[PDB]
């Protein structure tokens, strides 16, 4: 027969907030004609964009 | 430099070719040698050798 008796509320759901990211160490830039070579040494796996 | 043996004199004259295998400047580590151009002393850059 019919069995849906109520509902009941599912705790714990995504919210929004603040996480500490960290910084890779600041690249080494240097300059020329229309050109910049930038050296890079990652700590963990980080995107250049 | 001489040597000398019951009489008799051995000398080694210089080698015909004066090649090296280790360049200008070396690194030892761990028992082993490395031909590697480091950065002279005050000289070294962040994230290499030195």
């Amino acid at each position: 027969g019919a069995t849906l008796k109520g509902k009941l509320h599912v705790p714990f759901l995504l919210a929004d907030g603040k996480c500490t990211v960290p910084l890779a160490p600041e690249p080494m830039i240097t300059f020329g004609f229309r050109s910049v070579s930038l050296k890079l040494h990652p700590k963990n796996p980080t995107y250049l964009i | 430099t001489p040597v000398n043996f019951n009489g008799v004199k051995i000398t080694a004259g210089p080698l015909s070719t004066a090649w090296t295998p280790f360049d200008r400047k070396i690194v030892q580590y761990a028992g082993e040698i490395y031909n590697y151009d480091f950065p002279e002393y005050g000289a070294g850059q962040p994230g290499a050798f030195g």
